[PDB]
């Protein structure tokens, strides 16, 4: 929450790449596990299918061929190469955490993606121009002022009631 | 017939003023030694017209029609005030209270939205002199106040306002404040409107009357940030008069 | 010009989708 | 040419005392005996010219005119400021705790 | 810091007569305040009328005064507006209105004084937070 | 510097869904064959043509 | 909107250069 | 170091105006947040001059005093904050004046507290402003430290801090 | 100089688009033989 209100971290493309790689990693995690479990070959005779696998078998325990058709027809495209598939699973989340890191190196220096100048020049001149970007900066300003005195006590911030940004009523 | 909330809810009728039979063209006599009141005044706009800005060359700007976008939320109702009897015989309505404002947004061709505070706050409306009865040729003409559309606590999208808010463009910490003054500094406008009320139906029995109205007032100036438009509102009205 | 630029990139991606689906390398069983 | 009317008011007696023509009704809580009964009468009858017109409010009691006397040192009048009194802001100005 | 009897010493009446509370009483008066009052007065505010808090400076300038235990017990018996001019047991819980405010039906006179002591002790502990609202959370 | 506008106007397209018209009158309803509807038609046309081309 | 007009050339080359690179490698692959 | 040189000058009997007038602009300019490298943005591009503008001159040290003549000190902007309120304290750090957000219950406004600004050194040396709107704007620049005149026209500066080559 | 801003993108593209086209055809020619 510090990082939202002081750095506007959600707006930083390096974090956005990171979000994509973590949520895409989880997607790859789930969709690959679910695909394997639902393209298994029948290699035993019970309803617990976990026993039909010998780690020394030569054979693929599921059907790449049927998996590929399923996903080509459901989603338009599919993996066909098992090696690229598990390499891509490494790449996606590993690449996303790296992008996020770069953005934090930026923030070590307060080198933030905090503003869009073009929005602020319009906003400052046109009191009817409002976007989700300006609404979020107003939140950010709330976080800074309401949380700083106690969050950075060594600063001896004293904010009289009357300076504390607040909307109506609240 | 006496209707019920459950009869009306969701139909658009709650935004309609009462009406009077085509056959109510009587007259309500005014006992000059008697005090009178409006128990209910209801105004229901039907059209909103906005003066187009006559460009530099100008010649003569017209009032162009507009499209309402804020739905069946436009009517003034439950407005009350005493109906004085003047010494020259005229009648004068003095609003005390009521639901006497509705913010309304209409849209002009091209897509400009014109917000306005449709209102008759502090209305004082008078008849021609020497009126011994209200009839279907009785007119009242009045003026009213139009407060600023937003009130002092309203914060613009960068957090600036009159009675609250930032006092500068905090996003542009070292801009020259001088070009931003008009938006940085909030101003609260109070201006005057005019309304004609033309009685056309009277039920001398119950003291109900109905007619059309036209008013003229300014639209929102967004607390001084821009120039308002002249607006002309037309519609219909209903009023019940009781002895006071 | 900025609006046009965002819409152009978006349109290129939708065209890419088309070719990626309908003109993919067909997977074959070798 | 362009000034915040409310900030300018803080430079007046409004900024030190209870402006009988302008201040929100909750400020009368500041002094004993005024809230809510007299505060309501002062406001309802508000627009005053001199603080002392407040003792002429029709219907005061003798106790009420006394309470008002002890607290005239706390009252001021300044010109009515439209931005403070519109919107019923004298009764509720959007400030709570 | 600790809950000392000097903290637990509050004005009994407006005569300046004081009384000294125990830990047992103060804590009782917190439980009872939480049961019968915090719904509206959590932390010394008043949700249904924020203009009136339970700060001792506010209670003092009440008519009659309420920065003491007897004044508070009386208010919990028969409450009034802040200027004392109207009774308000119709809308404010009170022994007088125990029929419509059931939570008051089983409050002993000692249960009331405990709540009074809690109310009067809490701002010596919490200072500005009490009756200050969310600024001070 | 309007270049296709006038060819729409030449053949009877004169109003915008926004309520204006090139002859300056305000508060019109041009129906579907507004400037916008005409631009939309040609884009839908372009798309249907694109698919036809793939098929052929 | 008072955008940076260097942003247009920046965006344009950001796309064109690397995309050109890929296209060149792919076509020369399809012809051998 | 600025304060040191000044306190010295007032020991050799020189006047306020004289001790402050002796501070080199170059040292003043360093005591300014706009040259702090941690005040920029990743896509705020180009020279620092494109933000706050091309520094033209020291305006002079701004000295704030309330109606009682006591000297007040603008609380300075820390680097973390893109924006920051204007609070003035006495020598001991008691809040004494501010620019309030909600005005209704304000008790430290400049108008109420009668605060003035007087300048010592640089361009406004000897000038004193009493009208609150003016005092407020110099108060808002004082959060950045020493106040300078800027050419914003030449590079069409946007007023938003950029970072320095040390940052990049 | 007060020069048309789009001159830059126009020169860039005027240069890049036809050149890239040529290169594409050249490199894929060489990969045949
Ligand atoms: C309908 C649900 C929905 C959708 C479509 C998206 C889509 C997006 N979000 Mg959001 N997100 C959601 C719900 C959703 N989100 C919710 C509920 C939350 C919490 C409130 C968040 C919190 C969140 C954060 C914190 C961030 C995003 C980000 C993103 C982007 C990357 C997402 C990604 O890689 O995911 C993993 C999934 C994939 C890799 C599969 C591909 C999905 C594609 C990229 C989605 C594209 C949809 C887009 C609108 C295009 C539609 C075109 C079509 C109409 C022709 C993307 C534009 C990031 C962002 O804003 O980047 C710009 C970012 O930083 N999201
Ligand atoms: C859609 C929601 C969403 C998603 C998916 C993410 C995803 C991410 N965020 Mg974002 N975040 C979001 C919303 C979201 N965020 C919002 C709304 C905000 C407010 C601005 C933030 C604020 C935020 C901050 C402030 C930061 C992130 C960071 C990150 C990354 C964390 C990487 C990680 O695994 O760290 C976990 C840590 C590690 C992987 C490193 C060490 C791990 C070792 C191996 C641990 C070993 C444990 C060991 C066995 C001991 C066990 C003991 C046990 C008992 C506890 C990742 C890209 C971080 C980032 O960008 O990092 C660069 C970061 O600092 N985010
Ligand atoms: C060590 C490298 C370095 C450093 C520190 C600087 C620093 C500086 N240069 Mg210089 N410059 C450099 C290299 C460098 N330059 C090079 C190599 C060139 C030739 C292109 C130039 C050309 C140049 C010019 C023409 C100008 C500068 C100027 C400046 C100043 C402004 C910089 C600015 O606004 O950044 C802006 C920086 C960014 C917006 C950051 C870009 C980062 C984006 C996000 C790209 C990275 C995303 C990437 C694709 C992610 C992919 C992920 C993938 C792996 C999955 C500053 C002092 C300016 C100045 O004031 O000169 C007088 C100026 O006009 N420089
Ligand atoms: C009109 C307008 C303008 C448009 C609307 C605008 C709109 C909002 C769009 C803007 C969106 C925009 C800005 C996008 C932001 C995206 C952004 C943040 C990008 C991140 C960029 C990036 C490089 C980050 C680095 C991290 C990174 C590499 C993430 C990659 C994540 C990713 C693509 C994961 C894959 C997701 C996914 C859908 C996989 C499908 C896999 C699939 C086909 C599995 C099926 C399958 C499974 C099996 O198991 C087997 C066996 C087989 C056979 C098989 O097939
Ligand atoms: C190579 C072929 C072409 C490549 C594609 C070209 C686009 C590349 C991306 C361009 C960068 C985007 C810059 C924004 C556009 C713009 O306006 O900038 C414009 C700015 C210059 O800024 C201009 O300056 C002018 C004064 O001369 C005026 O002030 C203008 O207003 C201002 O726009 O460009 C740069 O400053 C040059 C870039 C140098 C950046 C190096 C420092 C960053 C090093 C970090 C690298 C880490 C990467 C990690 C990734 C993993
Ligand atoms: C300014 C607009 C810019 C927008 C466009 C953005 C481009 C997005 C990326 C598209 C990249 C193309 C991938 C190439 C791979 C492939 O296509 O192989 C060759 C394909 C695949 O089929 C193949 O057919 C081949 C045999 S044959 O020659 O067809 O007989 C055979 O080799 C192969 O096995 C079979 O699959 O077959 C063709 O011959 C098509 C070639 C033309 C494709 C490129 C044109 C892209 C421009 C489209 C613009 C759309 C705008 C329309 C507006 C109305
Ligand atoms: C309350 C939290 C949820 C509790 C139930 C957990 C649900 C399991 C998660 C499934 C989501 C993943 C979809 C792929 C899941 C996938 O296809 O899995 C299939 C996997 C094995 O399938 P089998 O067909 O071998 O067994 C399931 C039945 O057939 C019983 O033999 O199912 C489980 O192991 C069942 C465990 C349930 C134990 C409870
Ligand atoms: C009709 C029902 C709804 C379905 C409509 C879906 C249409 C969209 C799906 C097509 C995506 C095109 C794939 C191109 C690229 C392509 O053709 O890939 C095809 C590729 C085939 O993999 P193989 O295993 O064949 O690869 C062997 C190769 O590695 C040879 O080196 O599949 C991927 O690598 C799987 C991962 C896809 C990762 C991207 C999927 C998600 C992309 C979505 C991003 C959206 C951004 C939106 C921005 C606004
Ligand atoms: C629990 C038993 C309690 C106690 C001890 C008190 N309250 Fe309330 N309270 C409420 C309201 C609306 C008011 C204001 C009424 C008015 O004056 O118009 C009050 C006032 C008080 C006071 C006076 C404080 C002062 O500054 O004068 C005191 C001491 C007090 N109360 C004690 C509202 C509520 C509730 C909402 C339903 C509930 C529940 C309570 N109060 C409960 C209690
Ligand atoms: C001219 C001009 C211009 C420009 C333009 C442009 C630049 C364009 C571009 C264009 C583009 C860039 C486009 C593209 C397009 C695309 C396409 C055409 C698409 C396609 C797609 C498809 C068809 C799809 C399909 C499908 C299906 C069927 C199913 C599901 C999936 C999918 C979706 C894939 C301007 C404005 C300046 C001005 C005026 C003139
Ligand atoms: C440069 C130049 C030139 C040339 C130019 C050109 C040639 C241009 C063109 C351009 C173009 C040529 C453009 C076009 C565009 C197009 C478009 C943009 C399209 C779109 C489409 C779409 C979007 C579609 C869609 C769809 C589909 C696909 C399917 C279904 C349906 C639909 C419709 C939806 C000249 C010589 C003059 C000179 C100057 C310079
Ligand atoms: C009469 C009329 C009109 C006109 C119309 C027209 C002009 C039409 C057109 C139309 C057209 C223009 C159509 C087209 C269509 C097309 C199609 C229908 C297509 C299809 C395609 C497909 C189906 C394909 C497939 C594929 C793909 C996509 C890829 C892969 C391969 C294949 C080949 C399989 C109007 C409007 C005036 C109105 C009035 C009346
Ligand atoms: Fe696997």
């Amino acid at each position: 929450l510090f990082f939202q209100g002081f750095h506007n971290w959600t707006l930083n493309p390096f974090h956005m790449m990171g979000v994509a790689g973590v949520l895409g990693g989880a997607l790859l995690c789930a969709i690959h596990g679910a695909t394997v479990e639902n393209t298994l070959f029948q290699d035993g005779e019970g309803a617990s299918t976990f026993r039909a696998f010998n780690p020394t078998q030569a054979e693929e325990t599921y059907s790449m061929v049927t998996a590929n058709r399923f996903w080509s027809q459901i989603f338009g495209i599919a993996f066909s190469n098992k090696r690229w598939l598990h390499f891509f699973m490494l790449f996606v989340p590993v690449t996303g955490l790296w992008m996020s890191a770069i953005g934090v190196v930026g923030l070590a220096l307060n080198l933030r993606s905090y503003d869009f100048i073009s929005q602020e020049i319009r906003a400052a001149e046109d009191p009817e121009f409002e976007t989700f970007y300006t609404k979020n900066l107003l939140l950010n300003e709330g976080i800074r002022a309401w949380m700083a005195p106690q969050d950075q006590p060594h600063e001896n911030f004293v904010f009289p009631e009357e300076v504390l940004p607040r909307g109506n009523a609240l | 017939q006496t209707l019920t909330y459950d009869d009306i809810v969701g139909t658009g009728l709650a935004n309609k003023c009462p009406t009077l039979d085509d056959t109510a063209r009587g007259a309500y006599p005014i006992d000059s030694s008697q005090t009178y009141r409006i128990a209910r005044l209801c105004l229901q706009p039907t059209t909103f017209l906005v003066k187009e800005e006559p460009k530099n060359k100008r010649q003569e700007a017209e009032f162009v029609p507009t499209k309402l976008v804020t739905r069946e939320t436009t009517s003034l109702d439950q407005i009350q005030g005493e109906l004085k009897v003047n010494s020259d015989g005229s009648l004068t309505f003095v609003e005390e209270d009521g639901i006497d404002f509705q913010p309304v947004t209409v849209q002009m061709a091209g897509g400009e939205r014109i917000p306005l505070l449709f209102t008759v706050k502090n209305l004082v409306a008078s008849t021609q002199p020497n009126v011994t009865s209200i009839t279907t040729s009785t007119d009242f003409k009045g003026e009213f106040n139009v407060p600023s559309y937003r009130t002092a606590n309203f914060l613009d999208p960068k957090g600036r306002g009159l009675a609250s808010g930032y006092d500068s463009a905090i996003a542009l910490p070292q801009a020259k404040e001088e070009e931003l003054a008009r938006a940085n500094v909030k101003r609260f406008s109070l201006t005057k409107g005019q309304i004609s009320l033309n009685v056309a139906k009277v039920d001398g029995r119950t003291g109900e009357i109905a007619g059309t109205f036209e008013s003229e007032q300014l639209s929102d100036d967004d607390m001084g940030a821009h120039e308002p438009h002249e607006v002309k509102i037309q519609g219909v009205f209903y009023a019940s008069i009781e002895p006071a | 010009m900025e609006t046009i630029t965002y819409v152009f990139i978006f349109a290129c991606i939708i065209a890419l989708f088309f070719f990626a689906i309908f003109f993919r390398e067909p997977p074959r069983i070798t | 040419e362009l000034v915040n009317v409310v900030d300018e008011k803080l430079g007046t007696a409004y900024g030190e005392k209870i402006d009988l023509n302008n201040t929100n009704i909750a400020a009368f809580i500041q002094y004993r005996g005024l809230y809510p009964t007299l505060a309501k009468l002062i406001v309802k009858n508000a627009p005053y010219e001199s603080v002392e017109d407040v003792l002429n409010i029709p219907g005061l009691t003798e106790r009420q005119k006394q309470i008002l006397r002890e607290n005239l040192e706390h009252f001021t009048v300044t010109e009515v400021e439209t931005a403070l009194v519109e919107g019923g802001d004298r009764y509720n100005n959007g400030l709570y705790k | 810091a600790e809950l000392t009897p000097e903290v637990l010493t509050v004005p009994l009446n407006s005569e300046g007569k004081t009384i000294t509370l125990t830990e047992k009483q103060y804590l009782e008066g917190k439980r009872l305040f939480q049961y019968a009052c915090a719904s509206c007065h959590v932390g010394g505010i008043t949700k249904t009328n924020p203009s009136l808090d339970l700060r001792t400076e506010t209670l003092a300038l009440a008519t009659p005064p309420r920065d003491n235990i007897e004044g508070l017990v009386d208010y919990m018996k028969n409450p009034t507006t802040y200027d004392g001019e109207q009774e308000i047991a119709e809308v404010h819980p009170s022994l007088r209105s125990a029929d419509i405010f059931p939570k008051m039906r089983n409050l002993t006179e000692k249960d009331l004084v405990a709540i009074a002591g809690h109310i009067l002790v809490e701002p010596k502990i919490l200072g500005d937070k009490w009756g200050g609202g969310k600024v001070y959370y | 510097g309007m270049f296709v506008l006038p060819f729409m106007a030449r053949l009877g397209v004169t109003g915008s869904w926004s309520g204006w018209s090139i002859t300056g009158e305000t508060g019109i309803d041009p129906g579907f064959w507004s400037f916008e509807g005409v631009a939309l038609a040609h884009i839908v046309l372009s798309g249907l043509l694109f698919l036809a081309a793939c098929w052929h | 909107m008072e955008v940076n007009q260097l942003g247009l050339i920046a965006t344009a080359l950001f796309v064109l250069v690397p995309s050109v690179f890929l296209i060149i490698l792919y076509v020369q692959t399809e012809s051998q | 170091e600025i304060n040191r040189r000044v306190q010295a000058s007032l020991a050799s009997g020189a006047t306020l105006e004289e001790a402050w007038s002796a501070i080199p602009e170059k040292l003043a300019f360093y005591d300014y947040i706009g040259n702090n490298p941690a005040k920029g943005g990743l896509f705020r591009t180009g020279p620092m001059n494109k933000g706050d503008g091309i520094a033209q001159a020291w305006k002079g040290h701004a000295v704030f005093r309330n109606k009682e003549g006591e000297e007040l000190f603008v609380r300075r902007m820390p680097a973390f904050f893109e924006s920051f309120p204007v609070i003035l304290t006495d020598k001991n750090g008691v809040v004494k004046a501010d620019i309030p957000f909600r005005r209704a219950e304000s008790k430290y406004s400049f108008e109420q507290q009668g605060v003035t600004v007087s300048f010592y050194g640089g361009e406004l040396n000897g000038q004193t402003f009493t009208d609150p709107p003016t005092v407020k704007s110099y108060a808002r620049k004082a959060i950045f430290g020493e106040i300078f005149e800027f050419d914003t026209e030449t590079l069409n500066s946007d007023g938003i801090f950029r970072t320095s080559p040390r940052g990049w």
